[PDB]
């Protein structure tokens, strides 16, 4: 009770408001498909992916729960990029704790998909537990001393993915913990509507409302997983992690999950190994600034035209950089990543926060 | 060159959404893997088990299997010995490791190919074309010694001579063993090699898509019955005047 | 007054067994609830498979 | 946060109907479609262009990309 | 790797004062027909083709 | 006087709890053996001559 | 003209649409909270309804007919003498504070 | 024994475009041909004929073949 | 953030006279945090395949800065757990706290669950004790009528204790002090 069934909700939050269930159930998929797939996979190297073959051609069901926990990874993001999205054209931002807790959610869960990722060791998992623990050398002084603490060793070996797979195997349910939290701090308000104006005058009772709205929704994701699962399982996925890892030789058009391709893009942008990590960490980080960066008199764009035009602009940027990011370091890909990267900070930093003063001005206030 | 040639789609009998694999496709296929790519291709995640009622029955495949020999050991002197292989056994490998296939194929290494299917962008229609896509060298391209030209390798210089051409095997229904009916069948052997669950998840798919056509619109009704409340309810206000 | 309050019409929401004023809903009910909750059992069926 | 507790209302009268005694899909499609199709229209120039100038972008730069990889672009 | 004189004549005609980790070719072999490295990617780890 | 159907069925499986629990664990299991019978039925038909259980008779003979 | 676009803007904000006054979309913060506790009652039942009745829009994804939209030229800003000089106490105190 | 990609490839090969196709790759065939050196190859004027030639292939191909 | 840290913690009540064997509940906390840290660095360098589940038990002890204290710590650990559990209960016992109805049938439940963790724990070095005490433990079960056999083999993931035995025991043991918790 009171934490769910006469939860008082806004009677008329949408369906962009339906992401954070959907997001508690993509937590519980990812846990008990996981769980299942520990029960019989090994972090050796000379037997990690042979186990993953085994859960997939010899488990009973093996291909489905595995199959369904890659492509559960996808729907994670899908909806996590929703759900932020939907937080800063509504301005949910404004909830600060619950806002900040949901961006050390968002970096948890990267790294969470990350490690899992490296897991099966084939050659994307490989070459990404190389890259990315190498962003820590960018750090002064220490950086290179950090890295070789997290492979254990002066590479990527054994030792790396006997501790991933125990990172990953616990992150998910610290995630579990700290999005509880993330809750706890949204209770204390209660939710923020397509308005942005206070609905403390027309609340509703979220049990039968919501939850039955909340299951509708359910059953639409289930739909879109289970179609990536049962009629296209490698559709988001890579060739390339059919292969073995190869510590001798990286694939040639090597790119990173879909998912992190954006960021991936940004990074590459930079000519320069610190400020490409700078610029990697920003573009994440951004999202503890956008607070602070509100001008506008009003909590939601929906009543803010010039706002919404540069929201749609940020978002096509996103898709821009998305594919940018899936085409080789050449001409023109390399100045339209430039472009959209810079724009990417521009949107964010200036012109979102330009548009709220100019809307304010047209309204007299 | 770092030109690419992308290759065509053709229309595999297993390409529809709810489109099974032929199975007696799958049949020939492995003959041709059997007799042809077995010798320098290795398939380390298939054993003779796999084939029983898919494309063997269980003598078929035990018969297979006892048509090699394989090592096993010890026994009780400490050594290791052969024997005819069982349905338990994996398909033999042609070289002991990497090095010796290194060796054995001018450097070159044949992949394993259990995954090549789901390892390669464009998969089977990738095999298909650069399998049957050998050709000439265009006027002014000069390979090294040990490399064939084929459009449809990247940088199209491959190490592997054109394994497969008419009559290169026959197969046990007779069907005519012409080149690209050979490739056909083989490459339909790879994909049920690389993903086996692939009829099963299409006949589960026909089963999700049959129950979310009658769960959603259910609940979706459900959903406007309870909303129906406020949906249709009426405000009005009456202030004091 | 407040008895100068009077219920807005409905007519144009409600279910066509209800739409007689001179007419008891109970000889419609158990036919509207049976509707209702067919929707639900068969929901419950087709989510236990 | 608890009902009973929320904020002040006065002089609000509201008047609703038992779900069993009404239709869940009044004018679905009579209504609906006027309704989506106003709703389309008032947003389409504000979520649209993005898409089109990328879709632009798209196109230019994959064909810059491949006329760039020949002998005679 | 073996190289040859071509490669060697291109790595002798650099301007290293433009190089961002300036060194001669000859400050990094000993037998200018073999350059032996450590290939491992000085940015983020990769192997360079 | 004869009720409709939707009626009958209020008053002899929704009304009670118990019969309404009774109907839905009943249904689902015919439900169960038509659906997986029909769906295997279309699969195997849209499939017809290329499954192992079509072209197995070929080669046994126990 | 500025006004020209401003008479634009308006409609295209859309809060009109919703029978709101510009004034019942503005964020609540604890200035906001503290100036609309000291409206009188008919100031602040009319803003109830309006927002009541605009939340009840918005859960139809509804809008008024045209002629019930808020005018332009007949909004005013009921919350304004109130909220300046909620803040302009708040600025009070905080000068004091720094002393 | 014939193999109906023989067949099919030569018929695909009728088109307009593969005909042109085969016509700048003979061009270049000429050109290239005929420098005692040149960097050039026809490996783009042969890939735009194959790319051309197998699209139609893979839409006939497969009706001969069981 | 203060409160239930707080009050819960800081100005809880609590009687005056309390002795050393209320000590024991903080103890098996600390016990409890103990055995997870000393677990999941553990956890880092273990492997669950059969074949290399010994060994990379001893290559922890030998080759691992410090494993070898980092293993028998958490060995003893689950003794020291088990020593204060049994003076937790006894306590309980004595002074009459099971009358605190739900605070002690939880305890009941907690008891257990340590017992079926600490049970999978000695499994995982796969030593002669690791495997006898994964036979005999799992087929408690077959005393089940009608189906213990099958919820054995279940369990088991097969006819006898294996590599499938070993390998899910690692994921069960990994999680289940997290329930505790
Ligand atoms: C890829 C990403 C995959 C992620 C996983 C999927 C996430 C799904 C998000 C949740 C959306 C579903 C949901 O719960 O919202 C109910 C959402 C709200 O629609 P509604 O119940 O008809 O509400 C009426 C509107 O408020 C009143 O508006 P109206 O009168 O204009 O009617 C709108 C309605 C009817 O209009 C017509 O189309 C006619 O059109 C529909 O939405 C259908 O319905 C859907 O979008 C799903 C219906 C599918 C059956
Ligand atoms: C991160 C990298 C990911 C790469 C980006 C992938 C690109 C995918 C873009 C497709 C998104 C689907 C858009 C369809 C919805 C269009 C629509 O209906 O817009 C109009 C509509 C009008 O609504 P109101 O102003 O409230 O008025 C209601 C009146 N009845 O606007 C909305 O629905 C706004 C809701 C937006 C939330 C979702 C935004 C899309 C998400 C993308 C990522 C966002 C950025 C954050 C990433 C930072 C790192
Ligand atoms: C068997 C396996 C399933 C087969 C999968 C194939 C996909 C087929 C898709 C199903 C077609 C959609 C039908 C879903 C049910 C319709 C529904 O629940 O909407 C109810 C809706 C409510 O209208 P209102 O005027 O707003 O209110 C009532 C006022 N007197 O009524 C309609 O639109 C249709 C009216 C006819 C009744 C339909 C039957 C209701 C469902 C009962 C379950 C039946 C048995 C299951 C076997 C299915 C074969
Ligand atoms: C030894 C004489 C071979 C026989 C018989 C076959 N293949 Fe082969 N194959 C061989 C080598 C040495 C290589 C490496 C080529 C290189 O330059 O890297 C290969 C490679 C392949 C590939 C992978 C191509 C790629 O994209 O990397 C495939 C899909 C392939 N070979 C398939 C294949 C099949 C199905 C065969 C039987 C018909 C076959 N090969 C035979 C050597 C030899
Ligand atoms: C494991 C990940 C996450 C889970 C399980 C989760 C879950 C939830 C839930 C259950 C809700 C309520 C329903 C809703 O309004 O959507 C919610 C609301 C919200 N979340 Fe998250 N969240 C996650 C990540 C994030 C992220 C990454 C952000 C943004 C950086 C965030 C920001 C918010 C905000 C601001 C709200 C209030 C929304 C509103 O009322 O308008 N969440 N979250
Ligand atoms: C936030 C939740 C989680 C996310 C986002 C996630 C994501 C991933 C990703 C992306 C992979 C790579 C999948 C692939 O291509 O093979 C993976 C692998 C794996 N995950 Fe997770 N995971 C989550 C939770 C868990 C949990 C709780 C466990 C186990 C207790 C788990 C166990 C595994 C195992 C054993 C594998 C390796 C086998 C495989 O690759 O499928 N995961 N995970
Ligand atoms: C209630 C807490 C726990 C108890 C009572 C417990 C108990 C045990 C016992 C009795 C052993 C065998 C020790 C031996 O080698 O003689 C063991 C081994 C092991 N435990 Fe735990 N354990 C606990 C928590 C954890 C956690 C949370 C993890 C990991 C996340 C973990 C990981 C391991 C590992 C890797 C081994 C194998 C290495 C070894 O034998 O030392 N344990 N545990
Ligand atoms: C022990 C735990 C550790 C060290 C955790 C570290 C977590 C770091 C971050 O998560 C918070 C990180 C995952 C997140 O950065 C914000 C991503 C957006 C970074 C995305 C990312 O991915 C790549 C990738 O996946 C690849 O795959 C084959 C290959 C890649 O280049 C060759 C990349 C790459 O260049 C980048 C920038
Ligand atoms: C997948 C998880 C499963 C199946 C968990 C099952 C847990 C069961 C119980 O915990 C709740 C159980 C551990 C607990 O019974 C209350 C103990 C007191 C049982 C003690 C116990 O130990 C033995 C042992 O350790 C051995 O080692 C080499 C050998 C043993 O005989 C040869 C025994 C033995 O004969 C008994 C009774
Ligand atoms: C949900 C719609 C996704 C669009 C389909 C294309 O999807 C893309 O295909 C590429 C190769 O074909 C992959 O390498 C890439 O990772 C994948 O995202
Ligand atoms: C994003 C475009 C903003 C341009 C300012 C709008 O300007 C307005 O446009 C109306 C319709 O065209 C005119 O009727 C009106 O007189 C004009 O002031
Ligand atoms: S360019 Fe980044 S690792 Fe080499």
């Amino acid at each position: 009770n009171n934490a769910f069934i006469d939860l008082p909700a806004p009677s008329n939050i949408s369906s962009w408001w339906n992401f954070g269930s959907l997001l508690g159930i993509c937590l519980i998929l990812q846990i008990l498909t996981g769980l299942f797939l520990a029960m019989h996979y090994t972090s050796d190297t000379t037997t990690a992916f042979s186990s993953v073959t085994h859960i997939c051609r010899d488990v009973n069901y093996g291909w489905i729960i595995r199959y369904m926990h890659a492509n559960g990874a996808s729907m994670f993001f899908i909806c996590l990029y929703m759900h932020v999205g939907r937080g800063l054209y509504y301005g949910s931002y404004t909830f600060l704790e619950t806002w900040n807790i949901g961006v050390i959610l968002l970096l948890t869960v990267m790294a969470t998909a990350f490690m899992g990722y490296v897991l099966p060791w084939g050659q994307m998992s490989f070459w990404g537990a190389t890259v990315i623990t190498n962003l820590l050398s960018a750090i002064p002084y220490i950086g290179t001393n950090l890295v070789e603490w997290i492979w254990g060793g002066f590479s990527v070996d054994k030792a790396t993915l006997t501790r991933f797979f125990a990172f990953h195997f616990i992150l998910p349910f610290i995630i579990m913990a700290i999005a509880m939290v993330h809750l706890l701090f949204l209770h204390e308000t209660g939710s923020n509507n397509p308005t942005g104006i206070s609905s403390d005058v027309d609340k509703i009772p979220f049990h039968p409302y919501y939850t039955i709205k909340d299951i509708l929704g359910a059953l639409l994701l289930i739909l879109a997983l289970m179609l990536l699962v049962l009629f296209a399982p490698d559709l988001l996925g890579d060739p390339d992690n059919y292969t073995p890892a190869n510590p001798l030789n990286t694939p040639p058009h090597i790119k990173p999950e879909w998912y992190f391709l954006f960021a991936y893009a940004i990074l590459r942008s930079i000519p320069n190994k610190l400020g490409g990590v700078l610029a990697l960490a920003f573009s994440i980080l951004i999202l503890a600034l956008i607070p602070l960066l509100h001008t506008s008199k009003q909590r939601s764009m929906m009543f803010r035209p010039l706002s919404q035009c540069l929201f749609w602009a940020l978002v096509a940027d996103l898709l821009t950089l998305t594919w940018i990011g899936g085409q080789p370091v050449e001409h023109p890909y390399i100045t339209i990543g430039q472009l959209a990267s810079v724009l990417y900070f521009l949107l964010i930093l200036v012109l979102m926060p330009t548009a709220g003063t100019i809307e304010n001005k047209l309204l007299k206030w | 060159s770092d030109l690419e040639l992308h290759p065509p789609s053709y229309p595999w009998s297993h390409r529809g959404l709810l489109s099974s694999l032929d199975h007696t496709s799958i049949r020939r296929g492995f003959q041709v893997y059997k007799q042809v790519c077995s010798s320098c291709h290795s398939m380390d995640y298939v054993a003779y088990r796999h084939l029983v009622g898919v494309c063997y029955t269980e003598d078929e495949a035990k018969a297979l299997a006892e048509e090699v020999e394989v090592q096993d050991g010890p026994n009780e002197d400490g050594e290791m010995f052969m024997r005819p292989g069982k349905l338990s056994d994996y398909f033999p490998k042609p070289y002991p490791n990497p090095e010796a296939a290194r060796a054995a194929n001018n450097g070159a290494l044949p992949p394993d190919l259990s995954y090549i299917v789901r390892a390669r962008h464009g998969g089977e229609d990738y095999v298909f074309s650069l399998l049957t896509g050998y050709c000439e060298p265009p006027t002014g391209v000069s390979l090294r010694e040990g490399l064939y030209f084929n459009p449809y390798f990247p940088g199209q210089a491959i190490g592997m001579a054109p394994p497969i051409y008419n009559e290169v095997l026959e197969f046990d229904d007779g069907t005519p063993a012409t080149m690209s009916q050979v490739a056909k069948d083989v490459c339909t052997f790879l994909r049920w090699a690389a993903e086996p669950e692939h009829d099963h998840r299409k006949r589960m798919g026909l089963k999700m898509l049959l129950m979310m056509g009658l769960l959603l619109p259910l609940v979706y009704a459900m959903k406007r019955h309870k909303w129906s409340v406020l949906k249709s309810r009426k405000l009005a206000y009456r202030p004091p005047k | 007054s407040h008895t100068d309050i009077k219920v807005p019409d409905f007519s144009d929401y409600r279910r066509p067994e209800v739409l007689d004023s001179t007419k008891s809903s109970k000889e419609s009910s158990e036919a509207r609830k049976g509707f209702s909750y067919l929707v639900t059992a068969t929901t419950t069926v087709g989510v236990a498979y | 946060r608890q009902f009973g507790h929320l904020t002040r209302v006065r002089h609000v009268i509201t008047y609703s109907l038992s779900p069993f005694e009404q239709r869940a899909f009044p004018h679905y499609f009579s209504k609906g479609i006027p309704n989506v199709l106003r709703r389309t229209r008032a947003c389409i120039l504000r979520v649209a262009p993005p898409f089109v100038a990328f879709y632009l972008v798209y196109t230019w730069g994959t064909q810059e990309f491949e006329k760039s990889k020949r002998k005679n672009p | 790797r073996h190289r040859t004189k071509k490669e060697i004549d291109q790595e002798a005609a650099v301007e290293v004062s433009q190089l961002r980790d300036p060194q001669h070719d000859l400050e990094r072999v000993k037998k200018p027909e073999w350059v032996i490295l450590i290939g491992v990617c000085t940015h983020l780890g990769c192997v360079p083709i | 006087v004869a009720p409709t159907l939707t009626a009958r069925l209020y008053s002899l499986l929704f009304r009670r709890t118990s019969t309404f629990a009774l109907t839905i664990v009943v249904g689902a299991l015919f439900f169960e053996r038509a659906f997986d019978q029909g769906a295997d039925a279309i699969y195997e038909h849209i499939n017809e001559g290329k499954l192992w259980k079509h072209i197995k008779h070929k080669y046994e003979n126990k | 003209w500025l006004e020209g676009i401003r008479k634009w803007y308006y409609n295209a904000a859309g809060f009109n649409k919703l029978g709101l006054m510009r004034d019942d979309t503005i964020h609540e913060n604890d200035d906001v909270k503290e100036a609309i506790r000291r409206l009188p009652e008919n100031l602040y039942d009319d803003r109830v309804f309006r927002i009541k009745r605009a939340l009840d829009l918005s859960m139809r994804q509804q809008i008024l007919p045209k002629e019930q939209w808020t005018k332009y030229e007949e909004d005013k800003s009921y919350l304004e003498p109130y909220l300046k000089e909620v803040i302009r106490e708040r600025k009070e105190r905080e000068e004091w504070a720094k002393k | 024994l014939v193999d109906p990609l023989t067949t099919v490839r030569e018929q695909c090969e009728q088109l307009e475009k593969c005909v042109k196709a085969r016509e700048r790759l003979e061009l270049c065939d000429e050109r290239v041909s005929s420098r005692s050196q040149t960097e050039e190859d026809c490996t783009e004027e042969l890939l735009d004929f194959l790319h051309a030639r197998d699209h139609c292939v893979a839409h006939k191909l497969f009706n001969s073949l069981k | 953030l203060m409160k239930i840290v707080n009050n819960a913690f800081i100005d809880l009540p609590a009687p005056s006279n309390i002795s050393s064997w209320w000590n024991f509940g903080s103890l098996l906390g600390i016990c409890l945090i103990l055995q997870i840290l000393t677990g999941l660095f553990l956890a880092m360098h273990y492997t669950s395949d059969t074949t290399t589940a010994f060994s990379s038990v001893t290559h922890i002890c030998r080759d691992v800065n410090y494993g070898w204290i980092i293993r028998y710590m958490h060995a003893n650990g689950a003794s020291m757990f088990f020593i204060c559990l049994y003076m937790h209960v006894g306590r309980g016992l004595y002074y009459g706290s099971y009358t605190f109805l739900e605070t002690w049938n939880i305890g009941v439940i907690l008891l257990l669950t340590v017992m079926a963790t600490a049970f999978m724990g000695y499994v995982l070095p796969w030593g002669q004790m690791s495997f006898w005490g994964a036979t005999v433990i799992t087929n408690l079960l077959s005393a089940i009528p009608y189906i213990g056999t099958n919820l054995v083999e279940w369990i088991w993931g097969g006819f006898s204790v294996d590599k499938a035995t070993l390998t899910r025991f690692f994921a069960f043991h990994f999680i289940l002090p997290f329930i505790i918790m």
